């Protein structure tokens, strides 16, 4: 009775002897989290004068 | 509404470019001077 039981927590699969281990138990999605910068509001008022 | 436009600029986006301009130009004109 082939049994996927659980690869992470310890129990291992059925198929599964003793030197081995499920190679993949998660997918990544590759797309990450980012934060857009904070707006400005005080440096579109200033005039510069680069000499 | 001055025209009928669907999407009309407002004074406000032409005064946002024109101080977004200004900083180039002031350090331009100093060589000129």
């Amino acid at each position: 009775m082939l049994n996927y039981n659980a690869p992470t927590d310890g129990q291992k699969s059925s198929i599964d002897g003793a030197n081995s281990d499920q190679m993949q138990t998660f997918f990544w999605l590759k797309k990450a989290i980012i934060t857009a910068r904070k707006e400005q509001y005080f440096m579109p008022l200033a005039s510069v004068t680069n000499m | 509404k001055l025209t009928s436009w669907k999407n009309e600029l407002s004074l406000q986006a032409l005064k946002a470019d024109l101080d977004a301009a200004k900083p180039s130009h002031t350090a331009m004109m100093i060589k000129v001077k």
